[PDB]
């Protein structure tokens, strides 16, 4: 009624002490103020609102925030990207984002959809309005989405053309599967519970064969490309990690297993997800590294051949981090009441 | 973080003059930046709110600028009714951080202050309580001088000054230097004297006897 | 029509804590949050807690962190702040605050003060003054009263039953050491010629119910 | 993301290239 949908410049608002010096708590210290003790969040009348998390600016404000962060603080010896070069220098850090909260400056509002099981599109009931977005840890991934939030009651599966499959798929899931990679030549490792990996995919599938008039739904190996949308990617307090799932993709087991091992690499030359361009960082020490993620959600894409066949196969999917934020952003809304 | 800094403490400022009041910090807050405004024994009441938005029911000589790291609060037009402190303040999350805050003048030309001796009267003296204030009289600025001389030495401290709020009508102050001593101290000397600097060449009045 | 009453002032010795009270009227008191900040004479503004009043979350800032303590009771539909241990630097205006009453966000600046409520914090035990004229011995003649050694403020300086008050301006009130009162109440009448006219001011001390008015000639 | 590079290299595994954000997929 008296708001419009507009965009801002929204504001950043952390809880980093600048005691530490892990450099997300040091870029932190600036940019950025503190949390609300008391964050007010006001039951918009009785009306209902209509989002799209494919089109918001948040994501490519959050996107740009988190870009300054990693060539601020994770700066490459040497970047190399269309058109040129930059020689810089490589330090040793540790990397335990922190949670960050987004705010809307004068006059603005956030509207937010608490709509039970929302696909961050169109009718959305109940909307409230707040000032901040919420705890949420800008981690990049590829493949599985981890340290993030879960769905409070159904598990959600959403994208903008579902058929198209040229829009990649989200899938927000109910429960945490815990993950556990560690490094202990630099080849490292990962294990998942497979026994409650292979039976939280089932229901992963049974849900998203709901969408597809009741077909076939088998999973598989990403077809190819760069390493980084094949293998898992992630950054380990420093060291960029690829690890094959696959063993976690074969179709299949739906007494078959109970622990699962990905083998997994770290490469020191990578292709930046900043821009089209590739950029050489620093071996690690003996430090034993160790990350236990909460996977919380997968980056599929569907592949050409629906009407054809009475089943559809589905391959781990990423690159555009914009969905990494996509995932956690999907229920607010930027609005100008000034 | 967050550190707010208001500008300065105290201003000149004639009457329908402009008064730029600024406000700076340490890292923006999103431009949600209020200005307060205390009239002198009163409470205070919200002026600008978000920047620049004006409040209903105030005056428009008012005008919240600037935005981000660097606002301002100007008042072109001054006028007598709008003289107190303006304090800045930041309201977007607890703590709801104040500016130190800024007093306004009125400019007003250069008068001369008016000297009185008030020696110590009858029933003063029957208590071993006695106070002799000296009242230097409507003058401006407020730099004043109040040096009592008691025996022609100089008496450091034991003396209390108490000045009042700037005249609305002849943009004045009044002082009130009083000086508190015992029966012993005070009739173990008998000439009292107010020395008093502003401008002009002296004003020292003296009082002699009981 | 929000109206935010608070109540009189508070006179504690050291260490010894002081409830004061915040009244809020014309609203939903259990929607809007209540702050509180205080002014020391000399001081400038100093914010203290924020209380939410439908679930009483409180937060206060480090420099009081420990001695504040913010309650409610909606019942009465009134908000407290304890301010316990009391030191002699915590003598100032206390008043409560709230913000623009909307149904909306980011409107959270304090657009409804209270009155206001001195707490003096001192072993005074209340006195009267002792009134003892101010009259001189020349352009502009000055004079008036002097109340001395009186706890606490404040006291009333009216010249004549009201009607002298042209250039008739009673002084702040100043503390000495023994931590009585003592303020400056001057008088000045054109020149010196017109000196004619009686004078007789009125001294009243509320606390000490005492308004004795005193002849000021030579 | 480089694409018409992307799709070069996805030839070869007989397969039609995309981009995947500065990233090469191939489908
Ligand atoms: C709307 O918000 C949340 C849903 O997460 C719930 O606590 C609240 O009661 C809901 N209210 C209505 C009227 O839907
Ligand atoms: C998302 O939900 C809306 C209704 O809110 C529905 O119209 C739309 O088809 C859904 N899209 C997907 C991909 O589930
Ligand atoms: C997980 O989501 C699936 C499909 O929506 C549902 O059947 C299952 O009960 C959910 N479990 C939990 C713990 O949410
Ligand atoms: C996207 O979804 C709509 C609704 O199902 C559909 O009509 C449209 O053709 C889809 N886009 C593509 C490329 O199939
Ligand atoms: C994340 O993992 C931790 C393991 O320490 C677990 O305790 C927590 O409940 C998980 N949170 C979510 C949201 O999955
Ligand atoms: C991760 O696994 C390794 C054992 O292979 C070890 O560091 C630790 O027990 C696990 N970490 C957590 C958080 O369970
Ligand atoms: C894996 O999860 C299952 C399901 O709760 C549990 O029964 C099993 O003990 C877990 N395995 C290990 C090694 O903890
Ligand atoms: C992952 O491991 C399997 C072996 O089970 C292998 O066939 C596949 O090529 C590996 N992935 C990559 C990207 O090398
Ligand atoms: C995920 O959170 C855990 C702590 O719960 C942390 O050790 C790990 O580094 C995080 N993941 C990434 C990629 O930083």
């Amino acid at each position: 009624p008296v708001w419009k949908d507009a965009d801002t410049t929204l504001f950043c608002a952390s809880d980093a002490k600048a005691h530490e010096t892990e450099v997300h708590n040091v870029w932190a210290t600036h940019a950025c103020v503190p949390t609300d003790p008391n964050p007010q969040e006001i039951h918009l009348e009785n009306v209902t609102e209509n989002f799209n998390m494919w089109k918001n600016n948040m994501v490519e404000q959050m996107q740009e925030d988190v870009i300054s962060l990693w060539d601020q603080s994770l700066q490459p010896c040497v970047k190399l990207t269309g058109g040129s070069v930059i020689k810089q220098a490589c330090p040793k850090i540790s990397f335990d984002p922190i949670p960050i909260h987004y705010c809307t400056p004068a006059g603005y509002v956030i509207l937010k959809c608490n709509d039970k099981n929302f696909n961050g599109t169109g009718p959305c009931k109940n909307v409230s309005s707040v000032q901040c977005t919420h705890g949420i840890k800008p981690v990049v991934s590829t493949q599985l989405l981890l340290n993030g939030s879960l769905a409070e009651e159904e598990i959600i599966i959403r994208s903008e053309n579902l058929t198209n499959n040229a829009k990649t798929i989200i899938v927000h899931l109910n429960k945490s599967v815990e993950i556990n990679c560690t490094r202990p030549i630099r080849k490292a490792y990962c294990e998942i519970n497979g026994t409650k990996w292979n039976k939280v995919l089932k229901q992963v599938t049974e849900k998203l064969k709901e969408h597809f008039n009741n077909k076939t739904i088998i999973f598989q190996p990403p077809s190819g490309g760069d390493l980084e949308i094949t293998m898992h990617s992630f950054n380990c307090r420093g060291e960029f990690f690829y690890c094959n799932t696959t063993q976690l993709f074969n179709n299949t087991c739906i007494g078959c297993n109970g622990t699962i091992t990905l083998p997994c690499k770290i490469k020191q030359i990578i292709n930046m997800w900043q821009g089209t361009g590739q950029a050489m960082y620093a071996p690690p020490i003996d430090g034993k590294i160790n990350c236990v993620s909460n996977i919380t959600g997968i980056l599929l894409t569907r592949d050409g051949g629906a009407n054809n066949t009475s089943n559809e196969t589905f391959r781990p999917g990423g690159g555009n981090i914009k969905d990494n934020w996509r995932s956690e952003l999907y229920k607010y809304k930027v609005v100008q009441i000034e | 973080a967050i550190q707010m800094t208001q500008s300065p403490s105290s201003l000149s400022a004639s009457v329908g003059d402009k008064v730029t009041i600024t406000c700076r910090a340490s890292q923006g807050f999103g431009n949600y930046l209020a200005w307060y405004q205390q009239k002198p024994g009163k409470v205070p009441k919200l002026l600008i709110y978000a920047a620049t938005t004006l409040q209903s029911e105030v005056p428009s000589r008012f005008s919240g600028s600037g935005s981000g790291t660097d606002f301002t609060l100007t008042i072109s037009s001054l006028q007598p009714e709008d003289v107190a402190t303006y304090y800045c303040q930041k309201y977007n999350s607890a703590p709801f951080t104040f500016g130190q805050g800024t007093r306004l003048e009125i400019k007003r030309a250069v008068a001369a202050p008016s000297v009185f001796i008030f020696p110590p009267s009858e029933d003063q003296v029957k208590s071993g309580t006695v106070s002799v204030v000296c009242l230097l009289n409507n003058f401006y600025p407020r730099e004043a001088s109040v040096k009592w001389k008691v025996d022609g030495v100089l008496k450091t401290g034991n003396s209390q000054e108490s000045v009042t709020e700037q005249d609305s009508k002849d943009n004045t102050y009044s002082l009130s230097s009083t000086l508190t001593l015992s029966n012993t101290d005070y009739q173990s000397h008998n000439v009292y004297a107010c020395e008093v600097t502003h401008q002009g060449l002296s004003s020292p009045v003296t009082k002699s006897f009981n | 029509q929000v109206q935010l009453v608070q109540s009189g002032a508070e006179v504690k010795k050291p260490g010894a804590s002081v409830k004061l009270s915040c009244k809020a009227s014309g609203y939903t008191f259990t929607s809007y949050d209540i702050n509180w900040v205080r002014q020391a004479p000399g001081q400038g503004l100093e914010w203290m807690g924020w209380m939410n009043p439908k679930t009483g979350n409180t937060g206060y800032a480090q420099k009081f962190q420990g001695r504040v303590t913010m309650t409610r009771d909606t019942s009465t539909s009134t908000a407290y702040m304890e301010l316990s241990s009391l030191r002699s630097e915590d003598t100032a205006v206390y008043y409560c605050a709230t913000y623009r009453i909307i149904a909306a966000v980011g409107y959270r600046y304090f657009q409804y003060w209270g009155q206001g409520a001195l707490v003096t914090v001192s072993s005074a035990s209340t006195k009267g003054p002792s009134v003892f004229p101010l009259a001189p011995s020349e352009s502009t003649a000055a004079l008036g009263c002097l109340v001395k050694d009186y706890f606490p403020e404040p006291v009333t300086v009216s010249w004549n039953s009201g009607s002298l008050t042209s250039g008739v301006h009673t002084f702040p009130a100043v503390l000495q050491s023994s931590g009585l009162y003592s303020l400056s109440s001057v008088v000045t009448v054109p020149s010196s010629s017109l000196g004619t006219q009686t004078y007789v001011c009125n001294v009243n001390h509320k606390p000490s119910n005492t308004k004795v008015d005193k002849r000021v000639e030579i | 993301x480089n694409l018409h590079f992307c799709q070069l290299r996805c030839k070869s595994l007989g397969l039609l290239g995309r981009c995947a954000x500065t990233y090469c997929a191939c489908v």
